[PDB]
RNA sequence: GGCUGACUGGGCCCUUGAACGCAAGGGGCCCAGGCGGGAAACCGGGGCCUAGAGAACGCUCGUGCCCCCACCAGUGGGGGCC
RNA sequence: UCGUUGCGGGUCCGCUUACCCGCCGCAAGGCGGGGACAGCGGCAGGCGGGCUGUUCGGCUGGGGCGGCACA
RNA sequence: CUCGGCUUAGUUUUGCCGGGGGAACGCGCCGGCCACUGGCCGGCAAGGCUAAGCACGUCCCGAGUCCGAUAGCGCACUAGUA
RNA sequence: GCGGGGAAAGGAAACAUCUUAGUACCCGCAGGAAGGGAAGCCAACAGGGACCCCCUGAGUAGGGGCGACCGAAAGGGGGAUA
């Protein structure tokens, strides 16, 4: 599905209607540092069995469509979903 | 004290001591598992009668961190309408002293570190503790007395 | 500063350069000597004195030569859980200078170990020397350090009447020179 | 009657100002010196003294001045020095294989850390208290059944 | 033709789950903020209605003049609530 | 790959004394070959049913195959 | 300090062992729950000993809402015997 | 009693991290007791003052397929005191 880059959209920090530009979510680098990284690194650690769960079998098709709309004026940024559908071609 | 007879002694004869014909008297499986188990499987519904709907809360997960307790104050409040039943058993016995005619007590040898507003004040009063909420230094003063805040 | 303060350099930075090279030819013996070898004088004499070493008659200095890296931490051969399987890496809870210190032990039976320091390493062995007592010598008897590990005893008759003694002169001392002074 | 040492008690944060007096381990020497005394000769009279304690306590002060007062007068009899009055080293057998040289200190963790918290005082701790199943040790998993308890009985 | 309500903060109810305990999901009625269409009434918190739906732990992103990190203050870093 | 690993000369050459291999000797030590390699210890990647522990779901006109009447 | 490993409540933070690297010196060094800096506070590792107060039961003594010869220790007896 | 080596069954309603458990057992070494013991301590700007053992702190902090489950220390009261 079709999605415009730009949207007029209520802003909680203006409290106003606000043009907002469009754009994919994408995650974040998973940071060394993070406790369940420290965590985990510590379990790995030794000797064992793989220490924790890995799945294996998937059966979702599609992901949740995530967009971030960003505020044109202060910078506040929206994350919302649209829905478990393929991927949108942002127009 | 009354007594009463333990239930071996009603349960002779009867073959089966309470625990029925056809699902008897069992191991482990009857409690389906060993300890406190299955609370995410078949146990779930005890969950959801008691817990959070959703996520289980108080059975499973992580809510905020603890702020740690070697440097955190363990509070010990009196209210005021309790204090001033106190000072009036401490004047009897003789234990309070008018030091500037009016009463004065200090809530750190008595045993609190903290005034609360619950009650009320009947006497004209002089407290002395570390921390006092803002009824309590109203209602203190509003019966002639006033509250000194020391320094820990 | 001591002539030891001076001995000690050549285990610092500063001397290290001529020290590793003096060991590099004195290593080559000690590899072809017996593995627990008596010695007349400490390696590492100002070391030896701080750990309790005297030239006394009855007290041993051996050097000690071993194996280095991990114990032989063995494969089991039967059903283990996994974390239970592994050998690399394993060690055991024993350091080397411990287990130097036993060795030399049992070259030496009765004798007690006092204590042990490093010498030197290579490629495969490490090299301690390990000092120790005979407590049946009347030398190393009435040491006041060696005693603390051969036994002493001193009656109650002896230190009790001592103090009694000691406590009923203060008392009369005290008399004289302290008690105006308190009451005053 | 020998007066004995008091002491404040530590005032934690967790207090929050409430404090309390104690018995001591002994008179400070300062103490000690406002009342014309070393710690030789405080022993010496059967008092216990503690060189570490630096504070001086006018209460301390006046009990060991009434005291001695009676003593130097007959009044009172002083007991036995405070200082040993046994010798006893027995010969030592073994020592390299019980782990009791410095060798086996250092891997038991006694130049580290105190004696409590060195792993094998910690197996041995918890090996009695399970053997005599004294304290926590009478019931396994006390802890997850108070927890799903109070759940259950505070929801 | 004009738009973005497929909106921000919350509450209540119906169904999933009959009378009768019990997830997630879905639907309905509202209050506040700020909009769109319309003369106005009114309607819009996706698709005319009944399907397209995912706990804990972990990670990631958004948000706050936000809270905490062991004697005190600072810098980096970490943790927390939504 | 880190250490063992040293010495001369311009990454390369050489050397032997480390170390390794064999012969002689009771031992001391000698002879020959190799040689800072190899071997050995730690760490890391690959191959690895040689060996260790386990999992191999449910419904079902018995089980199995199928199906999903499993949301 | 770093890497591997066992362990510990010790958690970016327990103790240790092994491989590699590796100080300073009282005008110094160490600790104060992630690291560093400043302040303040507390101390002086890497040497040795130490009574009393605490564990146990072959053995000795005492006691008993304990058992009473298929019980009570396997053994009340030419029982650790045949 | 001290040092070292060191499981599995079972539990987690499967099972591998984990637990069981530094247990069973094995190897070495002591005493009538052993081990510990005299601050590179703990605390928080107020002060404690070697150690071991008992009561408590406390199933608290904390560790943990944050699951099962595991689990202190300082402080306080005592025995005893060098
Ligand atoms: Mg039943
Ligand atoms: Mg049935
Ligand atoms: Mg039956
Ligand atoms: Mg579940
Ligand atoms: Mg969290
Ligand atoms: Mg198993
Ligand atoms: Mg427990
Ligand atoms: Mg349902
Ligand atoms: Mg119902
Ligand atoms: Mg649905
Ligand atoms: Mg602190
Ligand atoms: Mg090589
Ligand atoms: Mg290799
Ligand atoms: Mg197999
Ligand atoms: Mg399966
Ligand atoms: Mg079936
Ligand atoms: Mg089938
Ligand atoms: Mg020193
Ligand atoms: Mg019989
Ligand atoms: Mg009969
Ligand atoms: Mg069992
Ligand atoms: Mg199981
Ligand atoms: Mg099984
Ligand atoms: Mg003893
Ligand atoms: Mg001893
Ligand atoms: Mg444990
Ligand atoms: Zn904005």
């Amino acid at each position: 599905m079709k999605f415009p880059k730009s949207v007029n959209m209520y802003c909680p920090r203006c409290n106003t209607y606000t043009q907002h530009s469009v754009s994919n979510y994408h995650g974040g680098q998973r940071r060394s540092l993070a406790e369940g990284q420290r965590r985990y690194e510590r379990k790995l650690k030794g000797y064992g069995s793989t220490p924790k769960p890995k799945q294996k079998r998937f059966a979702k098709v599609n992901k949740k469509v995530t967009l971030v709309f960003t505020c044109t004026k202060c910078g506040y940024k929206i994350v919302k979903s649209l829905g478990r559908m393929k991927k949108v071609e942002l127009v | 004290v009354r007594r009463f007879k333990r239930a071996t002694k009603y349960r002779r004869g009867s073959r089966t001591h309470g625990w029925g014909r056809v699902g008897q008297h069992r191991k482990s499986g009857g409690s389906g598992g060993k300890g406190m188990v299955g609370f995410h499987k078949h146990k779930w519904s005890l969950v959801m009668k008691y817990g959070e709907s959703g996520t289980g809360w108080p059975f499973y997960g992580k809510h905020g961190f603890k702020q740690p307790e070697t440097i955190s104050v363990e509070w010990r409040p009196i209210n005021v309408g309790r204090l001033a039943e106190l000072v009036k058993e401490l004047r009897e016995r003789g234990e309070v002293r008018e030091e500037e005619g009016r009463l004065v007590v200090d809530l750190l040898k008595l045993g609190y570190n903290k005034l609360l507003g619950g009650g009320h004040m009947d006497v004209p009063l002089v407290v002395y503790t570390p921390v006092a909420s803002k009824a309590a230094v109203e209602k203190i003063a509003k019966a002639g007395g006033e509250v000194r805040i020391v320094s820990l | 500063p001591s002539a030891y303060q001076y001995m000690a350099m050549w285990y610092r930075k500063v001397g290290r350069e001529v020290h590793e090279r003096l060991m590099r030819s004195v290593l080559i013996k000690w590899r072809k000597e017996p593995a627990i070898v008596r010695v007349e004088r400490p390696f590492r004499l100002e070391r030896a004195r701080k750990l309790g070493y005297k030239p006394k008659q009855g007290v041993v200095v051996a050097r000690v030569r071993l194996i280095r890296g991990p114990f032989n931490r063995r494969r089991p051969d039967s059903g283990r859980r996994p974390k239970r399987m592994g050998v690399y890496g394993i060690t055991a809870w024993k350091s080397w200078r411990q287990v130097a210190e036993e060795r030399a032990a049992r070259k030496f039976p009765g004798l007690e170990v006092l204590n042990s320091y490093w010498v030197a390493d290579d490629g495969i062995y490490r090299y301690f020397e390990v000092i120790l007592i005979d407590c049946n010598q009347p030398t190393i008897q009435r040491d006041p350090l060696y005693s603390g590990i051969c036994g002493r005893e001193v009656p109650r008759r002896r230190l009790a009447r001592r103090l009694r003694e000691r406590q009923r002169k203060l008392i009369e001392h005290l008399k004289k020179t302290l008690l105006p002074k308190l009451k005053g | 009657m020998i007066p004995k040492p008091v002491v404040q008690v530590p005032r934690s944060i967790k207090s929050g100002g409430v404090t309390k007096w104690k018995e001591g381990r002994g008179f400070s020497l300062g103490e000690l010196k406002e009342v014309g005394l070393n710690a030789e000769q405080a022993r010496l009279l059967g008092l216990p003294v503690d060189t570490r304690r630096d504070s001086v306590w006018p209460q301390n002060v006046e009990a060991l001045r009434k005291w001695l007062i009676e003593v130097l007068e007959g009044k009172a009899t002083p007991p036995e020095p405070t200082l040993p009055k046994v010798v006893k080293v027995k010969r030592k057998r073994g020592r390299a294989f019980r782990g009791l040289t410095s060798a086996g200190r250092r891997s038991r963790g006694l130049i580290s850390t105190r004696f409590r918290e060195t792993h094998n005082y910690k197996f041995k701790k918890k090996a009695k208290e399970r053997r005599l199943k004294k304290r926590h040790e009478a019931t396994k998993g006390l802890g997850n059944v108070l927890r799903i308890s109070r759940i259950i009985n505070e929801s």
